[PDB]
């Protein structure tokens, strides 16, 4: 299943995921493509910041959903 | 500027420019990441940072 | 250049309001704006109306706007002078960003503070160790200064 992760500047990341994937797994996948460590990623869907311990199904995230990636960097 | 021309593709357009926010015959420049901008708009940015304003990838 | 892009944003903000906010020029001066932003729903700032000032640099959009709260607010990432701890206002600015995206970002930060990189260390500490107290005080300050 494909989902899209968009950054504030309008970059689109496409990820191959499963509904059973946890937010933490999703962050890891984002890390492999974009080099951003999970700890400094925030993922938002439908206005809510997603929690690492929940799944995509938990938040009712479906095929070709768009998630927003917010970076909260160290020393920032 | 010469580094800009070496690693980018300048041409005439044939979608909005995210830098000036005007819609794209006008002179545009395509970065290696494939993002597109008005040549003037983007060159001003590249002159102070060698990274695409959208995907933040260095053009080198 | 800056002026042209700045009226462009004005229309785009009027037609498509970001996160229950209002924003426009201080009368004639296009490089100085006033904005209001509503406290996010089911945050402790809920119900509040918060004032922001915005100053655009002469070489906008290649340098970030200066954006600060002028309403007092209790938040780990916003200090007593209204400075806001957002990467995009400092080092992560890009000309592909817009004031709309900044206002969106401010709203997201109100909803979900980042206590690990604070502007107010002691409020961050409360947020971490006693969230009930953080919510209470945030609500109290909202009632006192923003409602
Ligand atoms: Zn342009
Ligand atoms: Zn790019």
């Amino acid at each position: 299943m494909q989902i899209f992760v968009k950054t504030l500047t309008g970059k689109t990341i496409t990820l191959e995921v499963e509904p059973s994937d946890t937010i933490e797994n999703v962050k890891a996948k984002i890390q492999d493509k974009e080099g951003i460590p999970p700890d400094q990623q925030r993922l938002i869907f439908a206005g809510k910041q997603l929690e690492d311990g929940r799944t995509l199904s938990d938040y009712n995230i479906q095929k070709e959903s768009t998630l927003h990636l917010v970076l909260r960097l160290r020393g920032g | 500027q010469n580094t800009i021309e070496r690693f980018t593709f300048p041409h005439k357009y044939k979608e909005k420019c995210t830098i000036c926010l005007s819609m794209l015959g006008e002179d545009v420049r395509r970065l290696p990441c494939a993002h597109l901008f008005h040549q003037l708009c983007v060159d001003q940015w590249l002159a102070m940072s060698k990274k695409c304003p959208i995907c933040r990838v260095d053009i080198e | 250049m800056a002026l042209k892009r700045i009226h462009k944003e004005l229309n785009d903000l009027a037609r498509d309001p970001p996160a229950q906010s209002r924003a426009g020029p201080v009368g004639d001066d296009m490089f100085h704006w006033q904005a209001t932003i509503m406290g996010p729903n089911d945050s402790p700032y809920q119900g509040g109306v918060f004032f922001l000032t915005i100053h655009f640099p002469t070489d906008y959009p290649f340098k970030p706007p200066k954006v600060a709260f002028t309403t007092r607010i209790y938040h780990p990432n916003i200090n007593s002078n209204g400075s806001i701890k957002l990467d995009i206002l400092r080092s992560q600015w890009s000309p592909a960003l817009t004031i709309s995206k900044v206002l969106l970002s401010i709203s997201s930060l109100l909803s979900d503070p980042n206590p690990d990189d604070p502007l107010v260390p002691e409020i961050a500490r409360i947020y971490k160790t006693d969230r009930e107290k953080y919510n209470r005080i945030a609500r109290e300050w909202t009632q006192k200064y923003a409602m």
